């Protein structure tokens, strides 16, 4: 809660770097599931937040 | 937090301080009131002697 403005700033951030990025893309971008995967320790995310 | 309100939602270039926000949400003549002179008080530009 006391950090719900800079969460805020933060979603809007990634967004727009996202599609920042997308822009630069050129091979058609499918949703698909894979056989190997990306770890992602959730303490990664509450010190991002 | 004490009246039992969110957090704030403010921005950094908001025409209003946050006491002149704040003086008409919160319901509480002292509070209220208080915050009313803290806005409004100001110098007397007198021309003396």
């Amino acid at each position: 809660s006391n950090r719900l403005g800079q969460l805020v700033d933060l979603t809007r951030l990634l967004a727009y770097n996202y599609e920042t990025l997308m822009a630069c893309i050129t091979m058609n971008m499918q949703h698909v599931q894979t056989l190997t995967t990306e770890k992602l320790q959730l303490t990664s995310v509450t010190s991002l937040c | 937090p004490a009246f039992g309100m969110q957090r704030m939602h403010y921005r950094n270039g908001d025409p209003q301080t946050p006491f002149q926000i704040a003086e008409q949400q919160i319901q509480n003549f002292q509070v209220a009131n208080w915050l009313h002179f803290v806005n409004n008080n100001q110098f007397r530009q007198v021309v003396i002697d």
